[PDB]
């Protein structure tokens, strides 16, 4: 699929013509640049309104600093709550409450800690209840591991690809910031567990649980363009020493 | 005599093997980590001062290569905990027995094969977990659910319902334009990373190998997005 | 800096701009390389050459100005690429750079019928010396 | 340059005429070489910054 288009033109009468040929090349390659400006744009965006609603709330204090204490029972649920509804809304713009029931549960102690999923849900005895590990939230912003952008990328070509090269108060760190993505994507990650349950039974979310494995055939039908965040998908690792 | 060689660049010999223990217990940022040099250094390094020579003595029981785990001398322990957290200049950030029991294991698996290559490959396990009877999770699910189940909430947070949100656009444009200079692609990769080594970090106990095929999945949520896009 | 080429355009940023090495400019001014003293090469004169042996204030010297011949030479090979962007692919400016070599074809029923700046046939060196 | 250049001539044992041009240098403050088009990213990223 070279597609060197071909073309001709001729004058009226048919006197005599002229022929050219062109090539996609550039055309494929700049709308591709176009399409990821404009999506990271959207994300951009999304996430400032997102920060910008937290914002809203009269924290006193840096974030940071409320999950180093651990006193607080207000701050905490509040944050998770305005995660949840923020997620919700993403999926239904039109939709803004849960009709009440909606609680929370700190846990405090590693005989109370659970592995992996670090957010959970008991959707009803009598009601929802929930339940969250600010010390493991505390350990997943061991923010000390960040550091400077590596610049790494794989199967390059040419300029093919590095055309772009030629193709044209809270008043506060970028990385921190940044931080707040690892939330964002844990809340997300238990909203799918929680939206499964809310429209499933208990087993099948106790399997998903179990292996977040099954929900490829669930979770259809249900993301009618809803986008959600995994654009750069090679989420991926070592395989072959897996060695059994 | 010359006392250059011993410490002339203890800026490298500190930089380094500090950016190499954050890079075992602290799991910190993608790196190209790897001196053999670096890691006599390391030894060169403590042989300079007792708040040194007692980690170096720990880390010298590892060359026993047994699995046992050492005796807490209590007291002792306590103060080379709190020398620990000194020489890795860290604000207090919870340093704690379990990370260095992981370095313990990092140690057990670094001297402890020739592998003059590359064992270029995570080994994720650790022998000196609190047992190895090594009980499944499905157990632990029960035995966390009884209590989770006993357990009354701290707050009975929720009547009614409410919405909160902002309006100040130009407010909104301004912080816009302070966030625009940041390479989100990269910045975030590394938290995500972050994210994957919590599981383990969560499960020092008992461990159950198994994640990674599930990770793929995680993955593959993609996979299924793109599926539903298609039909 | 950047091999080869002293000079660079960088086509639309908006507009064109251009970037240029005055460190490698001068290098090539380190002209205590030349020197006239000298003898041409020849072949077969007694047919090709014996007959051609038959026939015959601001006031600066030479060598300057054969220097100026340098800068000429090298805006030359570098307007050759400008020229070929201008009018086509970043495609085609990938190529011309990675290598110039096949740019020949696009510059066939391109030129303008007449020569540029290479008059004297042979250019070049040992070759087959390449004992890779 | 030169340094290499003299531990080029001696390693001829070498009497016969040598037609050997070695353009190559071995000193190039590096453990192997590059392509170029690792500097091709990296000298046009930095020019697109400067102003």
């Amino acid at each position: 699929k070279c597609n060197k288009v071909r073309t001709v033109t001729e004058i009226v009468n048919s006197d005599e013509k002229i022929q050219k040929t062109y090539e996609l090349a550039e055309f494929d390659l700049k709308n591709l640049s176009s399409l990821e400006s404009y999506e990271t744009l959207k994300i951009k965006l999304a996430l400032s309104k997102y920060m910008a609603m937290l914002s809203t709330l009269e924290m006193t204090q840096p974030l940071l600093e409320i999950f180093r204490n651990k006193a607080d029972t207000r701050q905490i649920a509040a944050v998770v709550f305005s995660t949840l509804a923020f997620i919700h809304n993403r999926f239904h713009p039109l939709v803004t409450n849960f009709t009440n029931k909606m609680e929370f549960v700190v846990t405090e102690t590693n005989d109370t800690s659970i592995p992996g999923e670090p957010i959970l849900f008991t959707e009803n005895e009598g009601v929802l209840l929930c339940s969250v590990d600010r010390p493991s939230i505390v350990k997943m912003l061991s923010r000390e591991f960040d550091t400077e952008a590596l610049v790494n990328f794989e199967n390059d070509n040419c300029n093919v690809r590095i055309a772009k090269t030629f193709g044209a108060d809270f008043s506060i760190t970028e990385v921190e910031a940044t931080q707040y993505l690892t939330l964002l994507l844990t809340v997300e990650h238990a909203y799918l567990h929680y939206y499964i349950f809310k429209n499933y039974g208990v087993f099948e979310y106790c399997k998903s649980l179990t292996d977040h494995s099954l929900f490829t055939n669930k979770l259809r039908s249900t993301m009618s363009t809803k986008t959600s965040n995994l654009l750069l998908s090679k989420f991926k690792f070592t395989i072959e020493d897996f060695d059994k | 005599a010359q006392p250059s060689e011993e410490l002339i660049n203890m800026r490298r010999y500190r930089n380094a093997a500090r950016k190499l223990i954050h890079h075992y217990s602290l799991n910190s940022t993608s790196s190209t980590e790897y001196k053999i040099s670096d890691v006599v250094m390391t030894m060169i390094f403590l042989l300079r001062s007792e708040k040194y020579h007692s980690l170096f003595k720990l880390l010298e029981t590892t060359f026993d290569d047994y699995t046992c785990r050492p005796q807490m001398t209590q007291v002792q322990t306590d103060t080379l905990l709190d020398a620990v957290r000194s020489l890795l200049e860290m604000p207090s950030t919870t340093i704690d027995l379990t990370t260095v029991d992981i370095m313990r294991s990092s140690f057990a698996r670094c001297f402890n094969s020739p592998i003059m290559r590359y064992a270029k490959i995570v080994l994720l396990q650790n022998v000196a977990l609190q047992r190895d009877k090594r009980t499944t999770l499905e157990e632990l699910l029960i035995e966390r659910g009884e209590k989770i189940q006993m357990l009354q909430p701290q707050q009975y947070i929720n009547s009614g319902t409410e919405i909160p949100f902002c309006d100040d656009a130009e407010f909104l444009n301004r912080l816009l334009k302070h966030i625009d200079p940041y390479p989100l692609s990269r910045m975030y990769y590394n938290a995500a990373n972050t994210m994957f080594y919590t599981t383990m970090e969560n499960y020092a106990v008992s461990n159950c190998k198994f994640n990674i095929e599930d990770y793929n999945n995680i993955f593959k949520v993609m996979e299924n997005i793109r599926k539903h896009s298609n039909k």
